[PDB]
């Protein structure tokens, strides 16, 4: 991707995280576990449904359209009718295919951007009381219990208290 | 948004029933949808709900083997099917919004109601 | 134009052909009527109709071109004949063309078919000395968008 | 005139032979309009139509 997070420095997905698109996996003395991030997933869902609804709305319903008849001395008008029908069909086929092809790439870049933003948000919080390992992973220097974990996954991690 | 259920139905025991729910706005939604039951003279009862994109469905432990909830997405409709009707599945059925994409305890928009009688 | 009371001086049931065969005997169309001389006489024709149905009316008729002058003599008794069809926005005079043509379905003559639309409150008049196939049934139409004519071999 | 010229005319179809006699005195009449790329002959049709 353009942002280098999905299939980048984080090289795989989690099949054990079932309730969201992006999230955390933690590990301390109490135990382990996954947990989704709700704000990022909610924003992404809003954006994606908006995009799908706009795509649906820009194409209007097609009403009754049946062919005509001509005799042996009206070949020019028959050819003009065929020309018009074929041209409009070709134009709309091109439009639909191009729209889908171009929207798919932007949709795939959106999720990469969201994952990168989440990683940076956590990294600026921990700054000094944690070591960056490389796979999207942080190893604490002090002892981080469940209150510490839940404060990290909230944005209100208190840097001075843990030096 | 506005939620509109289907019409009122009367059946006899041993059969099944299928109610529907239609929401205004764009066909695709970013909130979960739940179904609530209320018998005459008692408090409401949560039956089950559905999630917008992941497609997960949740049911109450009482209504485990009978209820089936489905969606249409492109139409904007949600369907609920209840099987093996007893004489106790005679109540008012409501369709409820949820706010977010998860089936939490906060339903902020309700429909109007639909009576299903069994006899 | 009712069949039983509109044509007292012409023959109403002799106009059958073998190019229109039903159940093995000669026949003809059902919504039209092929008139023919009665005892060596084809008096001049004059008929009119006023649209009082409050809707558009579709009228259809035909003109017959025989193959020889003998055929014309035995069919209509007049050698020089004409047809005049006159409406408030339609107007035409027809004269038969008597010639011999390559046979199609055993026939060396021809018949031409015409149609017109009448507006509410309007009149239509037919006049003829021969060669006219008069209408019998007409249609009062009701318009509506969202229809069409499709060609399909699929089952119903 | 050195330009294109638009010309217009008309042909009258009476209702009876008496009207034709009192208007033009001839029973069998014709009109011929002839140009370099236009050519037509007209003959009256004498019949009775609904009044407008
Ligand atoms: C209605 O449609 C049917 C079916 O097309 C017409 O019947 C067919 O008419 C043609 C034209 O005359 C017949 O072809 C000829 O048949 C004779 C008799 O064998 C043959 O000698 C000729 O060489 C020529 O092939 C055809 O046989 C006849 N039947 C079928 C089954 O095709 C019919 O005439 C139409 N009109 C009416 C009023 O029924
Ligand atoms: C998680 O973060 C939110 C966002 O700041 C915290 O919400 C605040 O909660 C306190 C009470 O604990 C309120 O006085 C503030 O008004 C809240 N802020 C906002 C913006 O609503 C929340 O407390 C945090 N959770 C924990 C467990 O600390």
């Amino acid at each position: 991707g353009l942002f280098g997070a999905i299939a980048g420095f984080i090289e795989g997905g989690w099949t054990g995280m079932i309730d969201g698109w992006y999230g955390y996996h933690h590990q301390n003395e109490q135990g382990s576990g996954y947990a989704a991030d709700q704000k990022s997933t909610q924003n992404a869902i809003n954006g994606i449904t908006n995009k799908v609804n706009s795509v649906i709305e820009k194409m209007n319903t097609q009403f009754t359209a049946v062919g005509k008849e001509f005799n042996n001395l009206e070949k020019r008008m028959e050819n003009l009718n065929k020309k018009v029908d074929d041209g409009f069909l070709d134009i709309w086929t091109y439009n639909a295919e191009l729209l889908v092809l171009l929207e798919n790439e932007r949709t795939l870049d959106f999720h990469d951007s969201n994952v990168k933003n989440l990683y940076e948000k956590v990294k600026i919080q921990l700054k000094n009381n944690a070591k960056e390992i490389g796979n999207g992973c942080f190893e604490f220097y002090h002892k981080c219990d469940n209150e510490c974990m839940e404060s990290v996954r909230n944005g209100t991690y208190d840097y001075p208290k843990y030096s | 948004v506005q939620l509109v259920e289907s019409g009122a139905e009367v059946k006899k025991p041993g059969s099944s029933v299928k109610v529907s729910c239609k929401a205004s706005g764009g066909p695709f939604r970013s909130y979960a949808i739940s179904w609530v039951r209320q018998a005459p003279g008692q408090g409401p009862e949560w039956m089950g709900g559905i999630i917008p994109i992941f497609g997960t469905t949740k049911y109450a432990p009482k209504f485990q083997g009978r209820v089936t909830i489905t969606a249409d997405d492109f139409a904007g409709t949600v369907y609920m099917e209840l099987s093996s009707l007893r004489s106790e599945d005679t109540a008012m059925y409501y369709c409820a919004k949820h706010m977010g994409y998860q089936v939490r305890e906060t339903m902020d928009v309700w429909g109007k109601g639909t009576t299903v009688t069994v006899s | 134009f009712p069949k039983e009371s509109s044509w007292p001086k012409h023959s109403t049931t002799k106009g059958v052909t073998a190019a229109c065969s039903h159940a093995g005997k000669s026949s003809f169309y059902r919504n039209l009527l092929w008139l023919t001389k009665k005892e060596d006489s084809y008096p001049k024709l004059s008929n009119s109709y006023v649209n009082k149905k409050g809707k558009e009316v579709l009228v259809l008729w035909g003109v017959h071109h025989p193959s020889s002058s003998k055929e014309q003599q035995t069919l209509y008794q007049n050698e020089n004949a004409y047809v005049s069809v006159v409406s408030s926005n339609y107007n035409r005079r027809f004269i038969p063309e008597i010639a011999e043509r390559p046979e199609v379905k055993d026939q060396a003559g021809r018949i031409n078919y015409y149609w017109t639309l009448l507006e509410p409150g309007d009149t239509i008049i037919f006049e003829a000395n021969g060669n006219l196939v008069a209408p019998w049934y007409a249609f009062a139409l009701s318009r509506g968008f969202g229809s069409g004519i499709i060609t399909s071999n699929a089952s119903m």
